[PDB]
């Protein structure tokens, strides 16, 4: 259905910029909060069988720290994802010198495909999203608390004080929602600052791992 | 136990058919068609097979049942084949074929349904008796007939000491043949005569029914299997 | 030393921390002492007395490590001990043993019979002696009863003893002093003083009172109405309990007031005084009530069961008229008048009408007997104060048992649709059903008797299960958290040492100090809220009344002060805005450290503060006295910004409610304490909230186990509670029992009723089986024939058009009819229908539809053109026609069976917005509970509110939302079952359990061995500190 | 010095302080408090931590293996 | 310092493979068979008695094919060779029955899969009457 | 617990057995050597199954003896620490339960007894059953227990067994 396919891109595409927002990336505040009814305007067309497609989908922001670390947000428009495709579009990345690139894949994925991303040179840093995934906004939800990455500055001031090791702290998954949405790796350090029925607040650091 | 196979289950051929009745044989591994059972009874041909379980061939809810465990015994058309089918899963097969047939005879006719008949001429009492459980199966199934209670008294039998100590006296009986015979068994072959006083075996008799009912377990504790605990308990 | 097991029998006269041991058992029992100068002649003499007399040491141990048997006494000199000998005295009275993994220690005392005597406030025991004395030290520190912490004879009394009717004479009046342990000796001024002296019950109880303690509870039989009319201070029925320094001077004890709470006498005690002086409170209650009860006497009788002839007639009448409402309930289902609910079926919903009548007439029948019975009786008087039974036992002996239900439902059907051969066949009336219409004093009918025992069977089955399976999750939670301990830097951690949670109970409170009290400052709307709190100068008069002259004119001479006192209500009105984050349900009820409303109570009645003379404490005062109380309040100690940061995090509720609570408009209007009273309330809130410090070296997780463990015997859409739930919580099982989810809707179809349908059927997975009537497989030898005449109307038309017809088409059909009804339920059209099985099926086949005006809707089904020119067609329709009725959705999301539609009554499940008013306001929202796990599809789908739309089932949120998530998750359904019963469990303990499962990242199950320490400091001697002292000899 | 532990002393430091002293007492250790016929242990022990004269050092083992030296007399106690 | 509740022992015993009860029963009837008439040999030693006795006893299956459709049957699985003697030595009653006994089972094993090999177990051991 | 393993044991055979099909002397020896036998490393040698092969005969110098490398396969009883497996009761006493696990005898102490089971000397024969007599562990009945620990002494291996923990008993 055409009408149903306007919704769902349209959350992609609406999480897909808070997602580079709450990571800390500059993103501008009408792409934020746009709404469904503009984003057929500034289409112009129905995506499906029309002009707009998933190509012209791909948004590009910079950090707010430095403007060179810029992200990439490309869509395969394919109903599975290849080897092949994978490798063209780190190679067009290659051309503007980017280090860091998000693929948003539809349901299915070629598990040739998926090593792909496990055999990439250290510098190159893929995140695969499914479409599901990305139809909804996990930061929101109630039951997830407020997650903060902490900075190595922070890391080190902060196992001083405590004296903690990384093993001490609790642990957290890399492959988790959450850690995905913030396209965290092994050694990172997430705040979470939940609503703590007792004290209201209560502070609590998770390393990935 | 006269299984149907359920529905959820999906193939080629499997969902054409659907559902069909398999019953599996007290000797036979493998779970074999009811249908081809009746051909191998003697009833070759399937109007008799519909004959002994369909007894009402107005209603048709029941007929369109029966018709899909037709199709897996349709190949099986000579009485020879359906007992060579049987045999051919049996527990020891036959190294030769004519050996399959006379196995699965005797599966069929002593260790299948041995109340309604154990000699070799209640071909006709044991189908219609098969019959009958296949179709109290098409009753459940339609849901016209409610499924038997678990907890029914009716359907559970009470054994006491009476029934109890019959089961245990035919253990030691048994056995008491086994001592006469291997006993005899040395002497035999030597040629001289066995005196019968030395044959039977008082211990066996005395001290197996003493066995059980002192210690409380059941049978022999000497079969490699699990006992029978609890009963027997003192007064 | 193990001891021999021996029955255990009560004895009020112990304290509850002694114990009564037999001379026997101590004889066999030994405990070694350091024979000391001071204690020298004291061994002597025990060990001359030998084993042949108790009082005797079994063995004695020298220096050298020798043990010499006292049985034979070789030699006089061998007798003889030498300083620093242990000896084996046999256990005498003021010895500490300690019994049932936390144990209690009890004081051992000698009595003559043999079995053990323990003050309960039966089973076999054996109690351990600690033989080394620095346990046995440590033991009567730590391990005591009152540092652990009424009987159900005693409760039943003292509510009859504080009952304004009761009055004692002198004589009568010693006795019950005699036995008040905490007496000053000097007897109180009756009463009544003339015409002759008559102390009442509660002037004997305000002696048993210890020391001055403030609190104000209600007892069980108080009308709401009550509170709210011009006798709530004067209770009508003393139904209101009010205590004044230390003296009861209203209202009737019970349960709810002196039984264990959140809020009672006993609770209030150990908070304001501590563990010892609360055993003397229970030791004195017990004792006092004991002897005044052989005066009053409680007793049980027929006369009790036997109530007016009035209420019999109500009771049958009712009874009458519910059997007769079954009947026509019976009649309308037999005649097909009955209709069934969308939500449920025929025969499930006649099952739920039938069990309500019956179920009403048993409480409502029930009720009656409870006004029935008199102030005198004695059943009204044990449920009244709440001891022991219940409303229910009342009703099953007076007014109507109930009825009987098995696995949930009504008596099945034993034999063919009868539940006894009595009954006729195909019986659903009252009685062949199990309904027991009869009471326990008349006597059950004979098939009644049978339905009893049938449904006692279930309870005593399910009991006997229940201890097993409780029991093993007692074990198995102590085992996973039996390492978890609090170190010295105030964090939680484990054996290993990894940090599970960085504060205990995300605070760093201990769970025993903290008190149960709703902070004022969230609640009120912004009306209510300003002019309760925001104090205001501008009314001289006003002022003059609350403040003396001289202060008023202080506070209007200078507008610094003017500036601290709006200040001061900016940071409440800020603290306003930040407990709504934290707070969205909006319940005032919260768990704080110290109690700040009874302290201040405790103050005015201390230094005896009147609210008629203005109050002479500066306002001034109270906003800079609170500032300077916040610093001093410290949970993380140190100055970087990470232990700032923190130090607010973890007392921003105390401070908060510390300033709404202490404010200058609230000291001057109402609390009106003076200046001495604010001084010594400062410094009571910092002495209280120190020693509320979780200390190092607490057995944390052991405590939470013992806290989780001890309601989980009180345990026991569908949706599975108790022990099935509470096992499979902690069982990380993929596939639970009833894994359902709640759906939330928002904006407009939120509230209306039929736009929240379409919802419903877009979320339930329905089939072509569930939408289809019939179908059949006909045979039409050329296209234009269709044999069927009744579709011959409406296929020409359609077929004129030729599509897919541009080659030969098989002569085989697959007509399949639509229910009519079904189709409505699920607004579903043909087109859609048509749609689904040729896309979902691709080009294999084609479809036809009919019009939808049509009464019976036709849809043929034929193979594809392209495929007819093994199966061929035949077969391959029979195959293929299975799999469209099994695995065919036409709409919906598969793992969802049925999806349960209706407004929520509750307010946890409403929605909680703040009006612009600013009073919390709970609107209206349809929620619809599904069952099965579709978290990640549901949310994705239109018109569902992904915030609040959360499952029950932690697996899922794990996939879906995280680990983090699952915390919240996993704590919500633990609380949810433990609060399905009414008991209560505090945060700390639970964040515990979920903390100690997810701090490695992922749901770990508890630990299934279920097999089941004071070493984190370490006691160094200095010789500095020796140099001074004098040895005793 | 530089010691970060709560100034209070738990109840855990308080019974084996005690339990310590008290067993050290009945094995003829020497008393910094006068004795006015207390012959029980654990009630000459008692006097002393509230005179503040018990020997003992309390060495705190910090979770990340630091340790902080806490006399019993500088410790705030509860009476 | 081994501990079979958590998969450790001497790693010698790695490349062995366990054995039922019931299947060392006639591992054992061949041992005493040969000795008994092969061979004229002392009588065999008391140790070899009594684990025939503990064998027989415990026996839950009658003849090899049983024996050997139930190695078979659990072989598909990932079960460790430790469990795969140790489960159908103990033959647990239901799947929780087996976890708590089997502390090794729960890392890879769901309450509902293995309940459906323990009930299969059930199918296949005899017996008495 | 039950396994089949692969053992080398070097065998001493007297220069008398040096006459005609020596090899069989070996083979007939190596039945008496390593079977009956209970090693304390891998435990009790039940049963022998057939014989891998045989290693060259190599002479101790001096004392004459030639020794024999051979490889076996045999089946041990090796009871692994902390495993639970079925026993047999054969005595019971105040100090606890005396169970049997197969060629070994294991002993089960009264505190790792479950507190509700209380020892009657008046009941005949003996059997550990509690006060509610829903479960009585009479000689000869089959319990499920736990090895805490093992020992072993004299040649043997003697095992610690324990019911605490759940599911532990007569089931």
């Amino acid at each position: 259905d055409d009408e149903e396919e306007t919704y769902r891109l349209w959350k992609i595409r609406k999480t897909i910029m808070q997602l580079c927002h709450d990571r800390g990336y500059l993103v501008t505040q009408d792409e934020l909060d746009q709404t469904l009814e503009e984003f057929k305007a500034q289409f112009g067309d129905k995506p499906s069988e029309g002009r707009p497609r998933r190509t012209d989908l791909t948004v590009l922001v910079a950090h707010n720290d430095d403007p060179t670390d810029q992200m990439f947000v490309f869509f395969p428009e394919e109903p599975k994802v290849g080897i092949k495709t994978i490798k063209v579009y780190c190679q067009r990345m290659q051309e503007e010198n980017i280090t860091r690139a998000l693929i948003v894949v539809q349901q299915g994925m070629t598990p040739s495909a998926k090593q792909s991303l496990v055999d990439m040179a250290p510098k190159y840093i893929l995140e695969q999203f499914l479409q599901q995934e990305l139809l909804i906004n996990i930061t929101e939800h109630e039951l997830v608390p407020e997650h903060v990455v902490m900075t190595k500055e922070e890391v080190t001031e902060l196992l001083a004080r405590y004296k903690l090791r990384e093993n001490q702290l609790p642990r957290i998954q890399a492959g988790d929602p959450v850690a995905r949405y913030f396209g965290i790796k092994r050694g990172q350090v997430v705040k979470i600052i939940r609503p703590s029925e007792t004290a209201g607040r209560y502070i609590t650091y998770r390393l990935v791992q | 136990w006269v299984s149907m196979l359920a529905r959820g289950g999906q193939g080629a051929k499997k969902s054409a058919i659907g559902q069909r009745i398999v019953a599996t044989l007290p000797y036979i591994k493998q779970e074999v068609p009811i249908i081809i059972v009746f051909r191998a009874l003697g009833f070759v041909s399937d109007r008799d097979i519909l004959e002994h379980i369909i007894y009402d061939f107005e209603d048709p809810e029941m007929m369109e049942m029966v018709k899909p465990s037709l199709d897996e015994a349709f190949v099986i058309q000579e009485q020879n084949v359906a007992l060579n089918f049987i045999g051919s899963r049996g527990a020891k097969p036959g190294v030769t074929k004519e050996k399959r047939i006379k196995y699965a005879k005797e599966v069929l006719q002593k260790e299948m349904l041995p109340h309604v008949g154990v000699s070799d001429f209640c071909e006709t009492k044991k189908a219609y008796f098969l019959g009958y459980m296949v179709h109290r199966l098409l009753l459940a199934a339609l849901g016209r007939r409610e499924l038997d209670d678990r907890d029914h008294y009716g359907n559970k039998r009470l054994d006491l000491a009476g029934p109890l100590l019959a089961f245990l006296f035919r253990g030691m009986f048994k056995n008491l043949l086994k001592e006469v015979r291997i006993y005899a068994q040395k002497f035999i072959d030597r040629g001289k005569d066995f005196n019968l006083e030395l044959a039977i075996k008082t211990r066996i008799i005395s001290d197996g029914l003493k066995y059980s009912l002192a210690t409380g377990n059941w049978g022999d504790q000497k079969k490699a299997h699990q006992a029978r605990a609890g009963v027997s308990q003192v007064l | 030393d193990f001891s021999a097991r021996t029955v255990i029998t009560p004895d009020p006269n112990l304290s509850i921390d002694q114990v009564g041991v037999p001379r026997s058992i101590a004889a066999n029992m030994t405990f070694a002492e350091i024979v000391t100068p001071f204690n020298i002649d004291r061994l002597q003499e025990l060990v001359r007395r030998g084993n042949s007399q108790y009082p005797g040491a079994k063995y004695i141990i020298r220096d050298n490590g020798d043990r010499i048997d006292l049985r034979f006494h070789p030699k006089p000199s061998d007798l003889h001990l030498q300083t620093g000998y242990k000896v084996e005295r046999h256990m005498c009275d003021g010895d500490i043993v300690i019994f049932n993994m936390s144990m209690m220690g009890h004081r051992v005392r000698i009595l003559p019979w043999s079995t053990f005597r323990l003050n309960l406030s039966g089973d076999e025991m054996n109690l351990h002696l600690p033989q080394s004395l620095e346990t046995r030290a440590e033991i009567q520190e730590l391990a005591m009863v009152p540092r652990m912490i009424i009987v159900q004879d005693t409760l039943t009394a003292v509510r009859k003893f504080t009952k304004r009717d009761v009055f004692l004479e002198r004589g009568e009046v010693m006795n019950l002093l005699m036995f008040l342990s905490t007496w000053d000796g000097k007897v109180p001024q009756p009463a009544i003083l003339k015409p002759r002296p008559l102390w009442t019950g509660k002037q004997i109880f305000s002696l048993i009172i210890p020391g001055h303690i403030n609190c104000i509870r209600t007892h069980s039989t108080h009308p709401d109405d009550e509170d709210s009319g011009p006798y709530k201070h004067i209770s009508p029925g003393d139904t209101k309990v009010v205590v004044e320094n230390g003296e009861l001077i209203m209202g009737i004890l019970c349960k709810k007031s002196l039984g264990t709470s959140a809020g009672s006498l006993v609770h209030i005690s150990y908070l304001e005084m501590g563990h010892d002086i609360t055993r003397l409170f229970y030791s004195n209650i017990q004792t006092v009530i004991n002897n005044w009860l052989l005066i009053e006497g409680h007793t049980i009788g027929i006369g009790d069961s036997i109530a007016d002839s009035k209420t019999y007639q109500d009771i049958q009448n009712t009874i009458k008229k519910a059997k007769q409402d079954v009947i026509e309930v019976i009649e309308k289902a037999h005649n097909n008048e009955l209709e069934p609910t969308p939500g449920n079926t025929l025969r499930q919903t006649f099952e739920n009408q039938v069990n309500r009548i019956l179920n009403d007439a048993r409480d409502k029948t029930g009720s009656s007997a409870q006004k029935s019975l008199s102030e005198y009786n004695n059943f009204k008087s044990m449920v009244v104060s709440g001891a022991k039974g219940s409303k229910i036992n009342i009703s099953q002996v007076i007014a109507v048992v109930g009825q009987q239900n098995v696995e949930g439902k009504r008596i099945p059907f034993g034999f063919k649709h009868r539940t006894l051969p009595h009954f006729i066949k195909d019986d659903y009336g009252p009685e062949s059903r199990g309904f027991v219409e009869n009471s326990y004093l008349a006597g059950l009918t004979p098939t009644e008797f049978f339905f009893h025992a049938m449904g006692g069977r279930e309870g005593l089955i399910d009991t006997a299960v229940k201890t097993a399976e409780t029991g093993y999750i007692q074990r198995r939670l102590i085992k996973s958290m039996e390492s978890v301990m609090v170190k010295y830097d105030a964090t939680v951690r484990n054996s290993i040492n990894q940090v599970v949670q960085l504060r205990y109970g995300e605070d760093g409170l201990a769970g025993e100090s903290v008190e149960f009290q709703n902070l004022a400052t969230l609640k009120p709307s912004n009306k209510a809220f300003e002019k309760k709190f925001r104090f205001d100068y501008t009314n001289e008069r006003a002022l003059r009344r609350t403040l003396q002259e001289d202060l008023v004119k202080d506070v209007l001479s200078n507008a610094h002060i003017q500036n601290e006192l709006e200040r001061e209500f900016e940071r409440m009105r800020e603290d306003r805005e930040v407990l709504r984050v934290i707070f969205p349900t909006g319940d005032s009820k919260v768990v704080l450290p110290c109690n700040l409303l009874r302290m201040i109570w405790n103050a005015q009645k201390i230094f005896h503060i009147n609210p008629r003379l203005p109050s002479d404490l500066h306002p001034i005062k109270v906003v800079e006295g609170v500032k300077e109380l916040s610093k001093k309040l410290v949970i993380v100690n140190g100055d970087d910004p990470l232990s700032r940061q923190a130090q607010e995090n973890a007392t921003l509720l105390f401070n908060i409610h510390l300033r709404s609570t202490l404010c200058s408009r609230r000291m001057a209007e109402e609390f009106r304490l003076s200046g001495e009273a604010f001084d010594w309330l400062l410094g009571e809130i910092e002495s209280k909230f120190n020693q509320a410090i979780a200390h190092p070296g607490e057995m944390v997780g052991a405590l939470a186990a013992q806290s989780l463990g001890e309601p989980a015997t009180q345990m026991t859409k569908n949706v599975t509670l108790g022990v099935p739930r509470l096992k499979e919580l902690i069982n990380i099982s993929k596939k639970p029992k009833t894994p359902s989810l709640t759906v939330f809707l928002l904006g407009q179809s939120a509230r209306d009723a039929e736009r929240a349908k379409d919802i419903l059927c877009r979320l339930e997975h329905t089939t072509l089986r569930k939408v289809t009537a019939n179908t059949a497989i006909y045979y039409d030898p050329n296209p234009q024939s269709t044999v069927v005449a009744e579709d011959q109307e409406w296929v020409n038309v359609y077929y004129e058009m030729p599509d897919f017809d541009v080659a030969r088409i098989s002569p085989w059909l697959l007509r399949v009819e639509l229910d009519r009804k079904h189709m409505t339920d699920r607004k579903l059209t043909m087109e859609q229908i048509a749609e689904k099985i040729n896309a979902g099926f691709g080009d294999d086949l084609n479809c036809i539809f009919n019009d939808d005006n049509a009464e019976k809707l036709v849809l043929r089904i034929r193979i594809m053109n392209s495929d007819e020119n093994k199966m061929d067609d035949d077969v391959f329709l029979r195959c293929i026609e299975s799999n469209m009725l099994t695995d065919m959705t036409l709409q919906g999301i598969e793992q969802i069976s049925k999806v349960y539609m209706h407004l929520p009554q509750t307010d946890n499940k409403k929605k909680i917005i703040i009006t612009e008013d600013g009073e919390f306001k709970a609107l209206q929202e349809w929620i619809l509970e599904t069952d099965g796990v579709s978290l990640m599809r549901v949310l994705s789908e239109k018109d569902v509110d992904p915030v609040r739309t959360t499952s029950n089932d932690i697996v899922e949120i794990f996939t879906v939302l995280g680990i983090e998530a699952v915390r919240k998750a996993l704590e919500r359904e633990l609380y949810h079952v433990i609060s399905f019963d009414g008991s209560y469990v505090n945060y700390r303990h639970l964040a515990l359990l979920c903390d100690t499962m997810t701090c490695r990242g992922h749901l770990m199950a508890i630990t299934r061995h279920g097999v089941n320490g004071t070493g984190c400091f370490d006691l160094l001697l200095d010789a500095e500190k020796c140099k001074y002292g004098m040895e005793i000899p | 010095q530089k010691r970060i532990t709560t100034p209070y002393m738990t109840k855990y430091e308080r019974a084996r302080v005690l339990g310590t002293r008290a067993l050290q007492i009945a094995m003829c250790a020497p008393v910094m408090v006068e004795l006015e016929g207390e012959t029980d242990p654990l009630l000459i022990a008692m006097k002393e931590l509230k005179a503040r004269k018990i020997p003992i050092i309390i060495r705190r083992y910090l979770p990340d293996g630091s340790y902080e030296d806490w006399g019993v007399d500088e410790l705030i106690i509860s009476d | 310092e081994e501990d079979a509740s958590q998969l450790i022992f001497p790693k010698e015993f790695e490349t062995a493979e366990t054995l039922l009860n019931s299947e060392v029963h006639m591992l054992l009837e061949h041992r005493k068979q040969q000795n008994e008439s092969a061979e004229d040999e002392q009588e065999l030693s008391e140790v070899f008695m009594k684990t025939l006795n503990y064998t027989a006893r415990f026996s839950r299956f009658k003849n090899r094919e049983t024996i050997a459709s139930v190695r078979s049957l659990l072989l598909q699985k990932k079960l460790h060779k430790f469990e795969l003697a140790c489960l159908a030595n103990l033959c647990p009653e239901t799947a929780e029955e087996s976890k708590a006994l089997i502390p090794s089972l729960e890392g890879r094993f769901e309450d509902e899969e293995l309940q459906q090999i323990l009930d299969d177990i059930q199918t296949k051991r005899s017996f008495q009457y | 617990m039950f396994y089949h393993i692969s053992l080398e044991h070097e065998i001493l055979l007297h220069p008398r057995y040096f006459g005609p099909n020596l090899l069989n002397t070996v083979k007939q020896k190596l039945f008496t050597e390593v079977e009956g036998t209970c090693t304390g490393k891998y435990g009790f040698v039940i049963a022998v199954t057939t014989i891998d092969n045989i290693g060259a005969g190599v002479i101790q110098p001096g004392r004459g003896f030639v020794l024999y490398p051979v490889k076996y396969k045999a089946i041990v009883f090796r009871p692994f620490k902390g495993e639970v497996v079925d026993a047999v009761v054969t005595q019971v006493n105040k100090v606890g339960l005396f169970t049997e696990i197969g060629p070994m005898s294991c002993f089960i102490s009264r505190h790792s007894i479950p507190s509700e089971m209380e020892f009657d000397p008046n009941s005949n024969p003996p059997c550990y059953k509690t006060m509610d007599e829903d479960i009585v562990i009479q000689q000869d009945d089959e319990i499920r227990l736990k090895i805490v620990g093992t020992r072993v002494d004299k040649n043997d291996i003697f095992a610690i067994g324990s019911l605490m923990d759940d599911y532990l008993g007569l089931v």
